[PDB]
């Protein structure tokens, strides 16, 4: 992706924000961040991943923007300069948001591979038992030397 | 001390206003008196942030339309508040009383001379009240 | 800025009224006076949407049928809200003030002058506030 | 008895202000008059801590500046809160009424005469009320 | 890392916080800490974590400013010198934005290794095994010397 | 450290206190304090120790200088003297913050050692072991005299 797709998609994703909600050039510094580290051009298979990743720091970004000013800390207001009044009483609103979109990420991108693997269990296919089996590094119970080692029992995780 | 009215409001809309000052000068050479023949000079500004309202009640004196012997005659008047500071006329100087330009119920614009200015010294905050009436229309006030 | 109040209600009943703007003209085409022979041209509109009220007190002047040396004459009057602008009359010009037909306490309608009309221009939102007297019977004002 | 009003407070800004109290004399040798050539005498001093606040209507005699046949003249006035003692002039005496300066509508500073001073002899408390008139431009009152 | 971007990137992760809130003097006196203690310049493996810390500390900083002002302890507020009044009601704000932000460190930096090592099972690795093994110092359970020492008990871990 | 850093440093870390709300003199009271009980000339290893000491008991004159005055009983006030009226509604803020700052003392000095003795697992350590058993106190179930002493039994807990 270009980095003028970038902005154009992030907006639209976001309901639409505005420029001074969000500039644009703090969209690029988290669209950089993620591509130096995920070589984007090199391999292309990680456009889905730095896209997600991209959106979430971005809701990071506006919670913190709601914190550093008055916004976060006031519940309530009260103008009256005359015959005008009015009294009204988004930092957590966008809090679980957040903990929602890390919840449904093929909003983002369907092709993410998400809640795949779930339930793991152990030794019920061969290719998983013989990558356990045949790993140097591998310790197994028939390794119990005990009191000192014997030529009885194997040193090795592999078969002969 | 005052905090909270130490700051620009952040819930009611407040608007700027034009104003000018005004002096006056003598211009007969030979005339003995001090009125010779009168000029005003201005000198334009504007008002940082402003709130307009109108009279509150339906008093005879307080109609916009009024009717005399010798026609319907025009009136008008607010009361402004504003975080400026406008003067009055002072006695015993060339000084005049400020004006400033707000629209009218005719639909058009004109100045509107200050009358009465509200000041709080022992306070602090610089916030004041002023009351507002219109010039007679066809001529600059006094 | 305002929001609430930039839209039309959705609790309290409102309803249209009919209006007319007003000029004047002179007729005679021989005598030497401005007046002449006065002759006033109409032209009709209506108003948005409007809210009628009458008089809150008993004030000898506010009641309804009056005993002069005369006769029973007759007198009424509103206070009125409309989001429609309304002008009054300006002087040095040919306009008159604009009128709008509502009912009386006789059982009739007739016509009713605009006197008084409260803006807020630092404000924004289109709400005005009007004040209007019926216009003798019998004629049609001035 | 009264506590907390007893004490100085901690919310509301308060400042001092400064005042002069006020004699009379005669100077003329041969006058048979009490008046003679009238002087007064000063000696200042200061109020503890006082607020000062304008007055709240719009009536005609409470505008600043007045159109009078002569010119546009003069007129301020103020209500004060202070914990210090004024007085007021006294009959058969050679006393005169306190003043204190305060700022004006016009930008400077002028004396005050102290014209009704409230107080409460049965409470205790030392808190009293002041209302105040500006001095005529070009004088020192009376 | 020079000493003029770490202001830079500080003020952008939290969200563009102003001058007067927190001094640039103050950003340099925590990145300074960290320099001398992880000396960056000697080994520059730890720009990650030096860069962290200092976000950290911070924040700390800040919300110790709300203390000791009156910000913290007021919750109500009324003015009026006339016909203006003013009612309103960010030390609660900036505790949980702590809490979270020690949660979520790749926000900061994703070579953090954050969250790698949390389940660890013993025995089952060989090199785990024998270095607990050939430690000099390890005391295990074939060593129960019992009432006074006899020859047929080994005194050291390691087998011969 | 010398007189003049304690009181920079203290003021920084509690971020930026005026001096009418702590006096220099206070913080040389407990800087002192702390001075000659750790004789921080003789041994310079406890600069950290003294330090990080030195700033709990300031917060500790902080709360108790809110109590033995109005503030800390009071949490209403109205003043109204004509037309200005003020309403309001730091002791609750400086407690937790004294509990925090005691479970984060990286904050003050990074090189305290905190966190690094909680689970303690004996007689896995030869170092451990022998220490315990060549006490010549130590007293261990192999003493067990029984009705009356016996040669057989040990009289000390060191082996031969």
């Amino acid at each position: 992706m270009t980095n003028e797709q970038v902005i154009e998609l992030v907006r639209v994703l976001l309901g639409g924000i505005t420029t001074e909600e969000i500039s644009d050039q703090t969209i690029i510094f988290f669209w950089t961040k993620w591509k130096l580290t995920y070589d984007l051009d090199n391999r292309p298979e990680k456009i889905p991943a730095a896209l997600y990743n991209t959106v979430v720091d971005c809701v990071r970004w506006l919670i913190v923007q709601e914190v550093s000013s008055g916004n976060s800390s006031i519940r309530e207001r009260f103008e009256k300069i005359g015959d005008e009044t009015i009294s009204v009483k988004s930092w957590e609103s966008w809090k679980d948001f957040l903990d929602w979109l890390e919840l449904n990420p093929d909003y983002i991108d369907p092709s993410l591979a998400f809640n795949s693997s779930l339930v793991i269990i152990g030794g019920v296919r061969k290719d998983e038992f013989f990558r356990v089996k045949n790993n140097p590094n591998s310790y197994n119970g028939f390794m119990e030397q005990g009191v000192y080692p014997t030529p009885a029992i194997p040193k090795q995780s592999a078969w002969p | 001390a005052y905090s909270l009215l130490s700051s620009r409001n952040r819930l009611i809309p407040r608007v700027e206003v034009q104003c000018r000052k005004r002096e006056w000068v003598k211009t007969d050479p030979d005339s003995p008196f001090l009125n010779g023949g009168r000029e005003v000079l201005y000198t334009p500004f504007t008002a940082v942030e402003c709130t307009v309202q109108p009279m509150r009640g339906k008093a005879i004196r307080d109609q916009n339309n009024q009717l005399m012997i010798g026609g319907e005659e025009d009136y008008d008047s607010y009361t402004v508040y504003s975080e400026t500071l406008l003067f009055r006329a002072r006695e015993g100087t060339e000084h005049l009383s400020d004006q400033m330009l707000l629209p009218d119920s005719g639909g058009g614009q004109t100045w509107f001379t200050v009358m009465k200015a509200d000041m709080y010294p022992s306070s602090g905050v610089p916030r004041y009240r002023y009351y507002l009436i219109a010039v007679p229309v066809g001529t600059e006030g006094g």
